[PDB]
RNA sequence: ACGACCAGGGCUACACACGUGCUACAAUGGCGCAUACAAAGAGAAGCGACCUCGCGAGAGCAAGCGGACCUCAUAAAGUGCGUCGUAGUCCGGAUUGGAGUCUGCAACUCGACUCCAUGAAGUCGGAAUCGCUAGUAAUCGUGGAUCAGAAUGCCACGGUG
RNA sequence: UCCUCCUAAAGAGUAACGGAGGAGCACGAAGGUUGGCUAAUCCUGGUCGGACAUCAGGAGGUUAGUGCAAUGGCAUAAGCC
């Protein structure tokens, strides 16, 4: 709850300023924290379902979704009701507990960290972004790792474009470039 | 354990644990190892805190895992795109230095690979 | 590479040539049999053409290129592939 | 928020060795420190260093002159 | 001109196959410290000790010797005390980058060597084949010839056996 | 022998060695009811992820679906939990 302590008292006293808007409503603001380690590689084991189903969960509190395939494709042995997804949602105050535990720790803690790139807001500030490896969120034990598998981050926020949404992200010194 | 961007074995001892990085040898290893005021059989466990805390100090002095590996291959993308001897030895996938190749450029050249 | 102390190597015929042609200017490409001179920082910016086994292969000379001798930018046989 | 099948909130410190004292609720159990601090860390102030590039008249009157 | 002078290239290229050798795949063994015993050679445009600067190749100064006098020259295997604990390993050094030394009009195609990095392939090798009957095979080092610099081959001598 | 559209002439019906297709089963839920939900497809961003797995909005609005052939239905969904 910390950051958004910092939020709603020391944000809006910049994004009222520099983009002449009349309202609280019109500064965008954040809306969900989305979580998907997807492990497209179960079929030749459950467990690898499983623990692609906790290896996440252990970072962030919550037990995760077990999604589906949506549609069927030939190629990749896939059909409708395959459980490959792993995806974990989160909103309110422990997304600001988790944005904590991402923008403080696990963002220079990565290998050869050297920034994330400006244009990740799919023409619409709704954010996405991508980690390479689990053991950066620094909440597992080192040799307890099966394999590396990373996830995506995704913070979907009621930004409205590219130049106007990147801001709220960059007033809590996002790592950009 | 967690020593300068990647981790470090604990059960081996401090000198040929410290080599475990990108970029320290026998040499390096004595250098920090010498120092820094540290023995040479004390392994990474049973030592303190503080001397993990001046170790980290010591090695990021020197050019380590991003740097180096940054360096050299610039280097080796600079000696590609002008034209280098060095360069077309390397675009090509053959031995650099004048080895014979006849035979034997089996280094530079993979697999033992029939037409 | 050399011992240091002795300094770099030029032959005088092309050091003498090039001290010329830099202060007559003419970008007409200077040709030479003497690829073995260690390219010197006022040759930035010249085009001279280096005899490589056969004949001329013209070599257009940048600040990159400062460190080495003018060998390096003639390959010397020619190689397509079995 | 289901009452039980998700796992333990719990508030641990921590702090990294150049001075960032935090606290945060998590399921790591133990007190864990940190080792890359990122208010005093190198990247607004530490990573022009791989650039290393030189200028070639640089390096040639660094070793000699004529 | 199939003669003769000169600069620069070429014999050293590489999709592959064969023959000969070196280094290993490790505990009868890696690494670090101390400690003993050889033989046969070579040297004036040459061998170049002592002393100082250099992490090291080596530059600095200048005695000694046509040599049972002086140099090159320290033998290594071994023996003692540690460390190591069966792992692609502190095994193995291939290949590549950065910085240097020397002979030499000149090390780009192409020289050896030392330091800092990098740490591939390989866990005793298929059918078939090779050498040896006592100071022998098996391993260990040293010298010489050709040579301004440049052999893991060639020719020599001993150490364990 | 049975089933679907057309020939069939705006109601039913109407033939040929005329023009095209499916059946001789399944389901203990794929049934009754309550409560709730809404698609195919392409664009853009993203860990291995590629033209097509999963995740994000976003356009568009049944161009999708029904245990199977067509034809007629279908949002109160008869489609999906
Ligand atoms: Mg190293
Ligand atoms: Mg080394
Ligand atoms: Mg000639
Ligand atoms: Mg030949
Ligand atoms: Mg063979
Ligand atoms: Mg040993
Ligand atoms: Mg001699
Ligand atoms: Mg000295
Ligand atoms: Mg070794
Ligand atoms: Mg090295
Ligand atoms: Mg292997
Ligand atoms: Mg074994
Ligand atoms: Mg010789
Ligand atoms: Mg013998
Ligand atoms: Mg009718
Ligand atoms: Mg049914
Ligand atoms: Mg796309
Ligand atoms: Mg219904
Ligand atoms: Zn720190």
């Amino acid at each position: 709850a910390k950051l958004h302590d910092y939020y709603k008292d020391e944000v809006v006293k910049k994004l009222m300023t520099e983009f002449n808007y009349n309202s609280v409503m019109q500064v965008p603001r954040v809306e969900k924290i989305t979580l998907n380690m997807g492990v497209g590689e179960a079929i030749a084991d459950k467990k690898l379902l499983d623990n692609a189903a906790a290896d996440l969960a252990a970072i962030s509190g919550q037990k995760p979704l077990i999604t589906k395939a949506r549609k069927s494709v030939a190629g990749f042995k896939i059909r409708q009701g395959y459980p490959i997804g792993c995806k974990v949602t989160l909103r309110g105050e422990r997304m600001w507990e988790f944005f904590e535990r991402l923008i403080t720790i696990a963002v220079p803690r990565i290998r050869d960290f050297r920034g994330l790139s400006a244009k990740s807001f799919d023409g619409r500030g709704n954010y996405s972004m991508g980690v390479r490896e689990q053991i950066i969120f620094p909440e597992i034990d080192y040799d307890k790792v099966d394999r590396v598998r990373g996830l995506d981050i995704t913070i979907t926020t009621t930004a409205k474009s590219d130049e106007e949404g990147r801001a709220l992200l960059a007033a809590f010194d996002f790592p950009f470039r | 354990a967690r020593i300068a961007g990647i981790n470090i074995p604990d059960h081996k001892h401090a000198v040929i644990a410290l080599t475990s990085i990108y970029g320290v040898g026998k040499t390096r290893s004595k250098a920090i190892l010498a120092a820094a005021g540290i023995a040479e059989d004390v392994k990474i466990s049973e030592l303190s805190e503080g001397q993990i805390d001046t170790l980290r100090d010591e090695v990021a002095k020197f050019v380590v895992e991003g740097d180096l590996r940054r360096e050299i291959s610039m280097s080796i993308k600079r000696l590609m795109d002008l034209g280098c001897y060095r360069g077309l030895r390397h675009r090509r996938g053959l031995p650099v230095r004048g080895q014979r190749t006849k035979t034997n450029a089996r280094t530079r050249k993979g697999p033992r690979k029939p037409i | 590479p050399r011992s240091l102390k002795k300094g770099p190597f030029i032959d005088l015929h092309l050091l003498k040539k090039v001290e010329k042609a830099v202060e007559s200017g003419d970008k007409k490409p200077l040709r030479t049999w003497s690829r073995r001179s260690t390219i010197f920082p006022n040759m930035i910016g010249l085009t001279i053409a280096v005899h490589n086994g056969r004949q001329h292969v013209p070599v257009f000379v940048t600040d990159e290129m400062v460190g080495h001798k003018l060998g390096e930018f003639a390959p010397t046989r020619t190689y397509r592939g079995h | 928020m289901k009452k039980d099948i998700h796992p333990k909130y719990e508030e641990i410190t921590a702090s990294c060795s150049c001075g960032n004292v935090m606290k945060i609720r998590s399921t790591v159990g133990h007190d864990l420190n940190l080792d890359v601090c990122s208010k005093c860390h190198p990247f607004f102030t530490g990573k022009q260093r791989d650039v290393a590039t030189g200028g070639r008249v640089d390096r040639f009157n660094k070793r000699f002159n004529i």
